[PDB]
RNA sequence: UAUACAAUUAUCAUAUUAAAUUGUUAAGUGUUGAUUUAACCAAUAAAAAUAUAAAUAAUUUUUAUUUGUUUUUAAACACCAUUAGGUAUAUGCAAAUAUAAAAUUAUAGUAAUUAUAAAUUAUAUUAAAAAGGUAUUGUUGCCCACCAAUUUUUAUAAUAAAAAUAACGUGCAGUAAUUAAUAUAUUUAUAAAAAUAUAUUUUUUUUUUUU
């Protein structure tokens, strides 16, 4: 289940994660949440991991012919999101994935500063916010 | 003067705490200006100013000090309106630029 | 000015004390030497004859004057008041350092034997049997932590 | 896994060394601790310890903010009152419930409007631990002493001015009229401190 | 300064302490202090630094026989027109001289 | 290491000293009982020094010389040296 | 008994490339009296506002120069003492934390160490929420000086100094601790210490972006 919290960031929480429709960049977001699922990785590492991740040579001057301040746009990454999840064998029912990454989504869309957050308590740390104040979490 | 200390009003008492208090300076200004009037008609009357009638006194309010009893004090000057007529309200509160030292409290 | 103290004392505190005392007498102050804490009535009237005692004999030297005023001999209080002469009419007048003696100190005793004697109830506190860990450094012999020898 | 990487089975997880020689550190933060409540180290609200921090002094002025309950709080009527006030004041040949009515509109929807101003602080609360407070982390920045760095600076340059001798020095205080008081030949004036 | 401003370390917290001494051990060393100065009080010190003289060495006139406390132990030896003009300097110290600047006085001094 | 402590063995692992005084004092607390110290003499470069050492040797028949060796510390405060064997 | 500091950031006493120094202003009388203070006592009460630029950087000032002590009260406040006063703030003298250092104490032989900071400690008017411990099952906790004996080293100042120390007697100095503490300065003294003048938090915080 923090798997749909991951996978929330990582399509709203990134700004130009790249073309997500592209084999080579959802290759990288497919393994990263098979490791981020199995407990083989921190989900701060994997994040890390995730925008560190290589994807083409000048990246951003290329990123100056599309983008204006370099916010893509988050369908690609949600369906994507959805179908790593899918093709991943993550839940028993199939739809409970793309459900739970869309209205976790939701929910935040209404709060201050909805997709910026605080780099310590944004992920696993000694200190942790409560359960109530997490924040892609279920109890919000 | 008409004081608080003046006026009994003050020692062998309630306590120190009530002594500067609002309705202290209501009680002392509301008791002088009803002292106030018939001197100042004699003090007319001796260079022949009549004000027999249908007269207010030209008052200017000098107030000092910025503590509890000054608000008091300037309530029982209006509700004297109809006899003393307020022109000019100001207030001369020293200020200390800096100078010779005041006495030492107690931590410094 | 009032000053209580034990009825257990060094003669250290009796110096001290004492010229302190006096020195507050030459001030013009009211004095009353009081001990409500002590072992037995006599006890407690032999220190208040040490404490005179000293005081007479250092402000005589100073030559500071003071007449001896209340004796009061009580079940709890045992006590003593003296006071000053007002100016130098009043030292020149009565010159006079003046303190009670045998007769007064031996029947307001006996008195105060009476007295608490009455009450059934000789004294605040008395000295408690504990003997706390003492060192004495060198000695001669073999020494429990108590100060005593061994036997 | 079923809970937070910063707490184990018995506590606050120990990461440093200053946790294994003093693990009272790991169990108990206070009064209003529970066990849940160990790595979230500020605790529910209302609670113990559940006051968030802004550069590690706490946020007790809340209430404060908003104007509900403070010596400075915001008034909705005034005009109505003074209106009503006034009226009461003037006669008692006619009497006007036209101004206790206007007024006793304008309170029923004060009611509402201070509901939601206090939800709307609630939120504040909420917002201001996620993404700004510090959870007590920080030093003090509100003491002059937090700053004495600040002031050694410039301490310093007073000493340099003076050939980097006198530090912390500052001029003899006069009198309150030295300069006219003093004969020629003596200073009228403070010097610098190494001028003496 | 001539005297000392302090007696041992008073400095002595762990490195990077950010002040130069604690309140603990500054107390200790204040106590010392004041023992030492109290000291100095009650017997009644007397030092002196002549010109013409080594400095380093200073005659000790708080030991002179003239101005000794003691009634009992042998004071010091010092020259007699030197110690004669040091009795002079002590005595003629004391009072205040109008148009000469205010200088400290107590009981002590004499 | 402490040098200060070995002042009297004047650079010697061993001394040999002549007994004069035995007295007791008490160990710092909380170690309670009587410490046994001998006060001894011996002579260097013809002065005599009065040497003050801890007794925890056997004494059997009457005998003055003993030897003197530095330990560690010991229960007594102020008490260097230790004796090895009396003659 | 001999047997390997640092050199990138270390708080008490060996400073060093620096622009200052000098300004003659203010304030004072009408009259019959409870001001100040938690509380006492003496007894006219008002007051002393202005200066930037410029001075070049380094290489032989270290016996030189320099770090809040200051004539005049016939001028006050303030402070100290008490109806009888003293004092009332940089023309003499006065090197000195702003760090060059090798385990604590100690005049450089004494005791065996010392110092230290975030765990823990129930009441400070929010539509209940912020707080300190020299103690360590923690205030019925610890500690501080004088005041006896003794022990030991010495550079013998009323009555030497210092260190060990477990009596007796005073108190209650300290742990924001019953007028917060700490450092320097000056005075005072049964004993911790106390009064005043400066700096300061190893003291607890309360918060006007022209009204
Ligand atoms: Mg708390
Ligand atoms: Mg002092
Ligand atoms: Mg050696
Ligand atoms: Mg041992
Ligand atoms: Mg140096
Ligand atoms: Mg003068
Ligand atoms: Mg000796
Ligand atoms: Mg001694
Ligand atoms: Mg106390
Ligand atoms: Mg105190
Ligand atoms: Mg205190
Ligand atoms: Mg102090
Ligand atoms: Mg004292
Ligand atoms: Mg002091
Ligand atoms: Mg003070």
């Amino acid at each position: 289940d923090d798997m749909f919290i991951w996978l929330c960031h990582t399509a709203m929480s990134v700004l130009n994660p790249g073309d997500m429709r592209s084999r080579l960049i959802y290759n990288h977001l497919r393994i990263l949440a098979e490791s981020v699922a199995s407990g083989e990785m921190t989900q701060r590492t994997a994040f890390r991991f995730f925008e560190s991740a290589v994807r083409s040579p000048a990246y951003r001057e290329i990123a100056k012919r599309q983008l204006e301040g370099g916010a893509a746009t988050r369908l690609a990454g949600i369906s994507a999101a959805a179908d790593v999840m899918r093709r991943m064998g993550l839940t028993r029912r199939p739809m409970s994935s793309y459900f739970e990454l869309y209205q976790r989504i939701v929910e935040r869309s209404e709060a201050m500063t909805p997709w910026g957050f605080p780099p310590l308590f944004q992920f696993e740390e000694r200190l942790s916010l409560e359960p109530r104040l997490k924040f892609f979490s279920r109890a919000s | 003067t008409y004081t608080a200390g003046n006026r009994g009003l003050k020692g062998g008492d309630r306590g120190f705490r009530s002594e500067g208090s609002t309705d202290n300076g209501h009680q002392v200004t509301s008791m002088y200006l009803n002292d106030l009037l018939p001197k100042l008609r004699e003090m007319r009357a001796s260079e022949g100013r009549p004000m027999g009638r249908g007269e207010k006194v030209e008052l200017v309010v000098r107030v000092m000090g910025f503590y509890n009893g000054r608000q008091g004090a300037v309530r029982a000057v209006q509700d004297r309106a109809n006899e003393f007529h307020v022109r000019y309200f100001e207030d001369i509160t020293p200020f200390p630029l800096n100078g010779p030292k005041m006495p030492r409290g107690v931590f410094k | 000015i009032d000053h209580t103290f034990r009825d257990a004392v060094d003669a250290h505190f009796v110096g001290w004390r004492s010229k302190k005392i006096v020195e507050d007498i030459r001030r013009r102050h009211p004095v009353k030497l009081t001990i409500k804490e002590f072992q037995s009535p006599e006890c407690a009237i032999g220190k208040l004859r040490e404490m005179c005692q000293a005081m007479q004999h250092y402000a005589q030297e100073k030559v500071i004057y003071h007449h001896f005023t209340s004796i009061v001999a009580n079940d709890r209080e045992a006590s003593i008041t003296f006071a000053p002469a007002l100016p130098m009419a009043k030292s020149d007048s009565w010159k006079h350092i003046k303190y009670p003696g045998e007769k007064e100190w031996t029947n307001a005793l006996r008195r105060m034997e009476d007295a608490c004697r009455k009450s059934g109830r000789y004294g605040t506190y008395a000295k408690s049997n504990k003997l706390k860990l003492r060192s004495l450094g060198q000695t001669s012999y073999r020494v429990d932590k108590y100060g005593r020898k061994m036997d | 896994r079923q809970h937070d990487s910063g707490v184990n089975q018995y506590g606050l997880k120990p990461t440093n060394a200053y946790d294994y020689i003093n693990p009272t550190n790991l169990i108990n933060f206070g009064r209003g601790t529970t066990f849940d409540n160990l790595g979230v180290r500020r605790a529910g609200r209302g609670e113990i310890d559940s006051s968030p921090s802004h550069s590690g002094s706490p946020v007790f002025t809340q209430a404060k903010l908003i104007g509900l309950s403070g010596e400075e709080q915001l008034t909705m009527c005034q005009s109505e009152t003074m209106a009503l006030r006034l009226c009461m004041a003037k006669a008692g040949k006619e009497t006007c419930e036209r101004e206790s009515r206007a007024l006793d509109s304008c309170l029923g929807r004060v009611g509402h409007l201070r509901r939601a101003m206090s939800e709307a602080c609630w939120e504040f609360n909420d917002w201001f631990i996620q993404n700004v407070s510090d959870n007590h982390t920080k030093p003090f920045q509100h003491r002059p002493h937090d700053w004495r760095h600040f002031y050694a600076q410039e301490k310093l340059v007073r000493e340099r001015q003076q050939n980097g001798h006198a530090y912390g020095r500052r001029p003899k205080q006069f009198s309150f009229g030295a300069r006219y008081v003093k004969t020629d030949g003596y200073g009228k004036r403070p010097r610098l401190p190494y001028n003496k | 300064r001539w005297a000392a401003k302090f007696y041992g370390q008073v400095t002595f917290g762990p490195r990077n302490y950010p002040y130069p001494s604690s309140r603990w051990l500054a107390r200790r060393f204040q106590m010392k202090k004041h023992r030492i100065i109290k000291r100095f009080r009650f017997r009644r010190y007397k030092l002196a630094a002549v010109a013409n003289l080594p400095f380093a060495k200073m005659i000790r006139v708080g030991m002179l026989p003239e101005l000794k406390s003691s009634k009992t132990k042998r004071g010091d030896v010092v020259d007699p027109t030197l110690s004669g003009q040091l009795v002079s300097a002590v005595k003629n110290t004391g009072e205040k001289r109008k148009g000469q600047r205010t200088r400290p006085k107590s009981k002590y001094q004499v | 290491l402490f040098f200060l402590r070995m002042w009297f063995l004047y650079g010697c692992c061993l001394r040999f000293v002549l007994f004069v005084l035995c007295y007791y004092m008490s160990p710092r607390l909380p170690s309670s009982g009587n410490r046994r110290v001998l006060y001894a003499v011996f002579y260097l470069y013809n002065f005599v020094w009065m040497l003050r050492c801890f007794f925890c040797c056997f004494i059997g028949l009457v005998m003055s010389l003993f030897i003197i060796e530095g330990g560690g510390f010991v229960d007594l405060p102020g008490v260097k040296y230790y004796t090895r064997i009396v003659s």
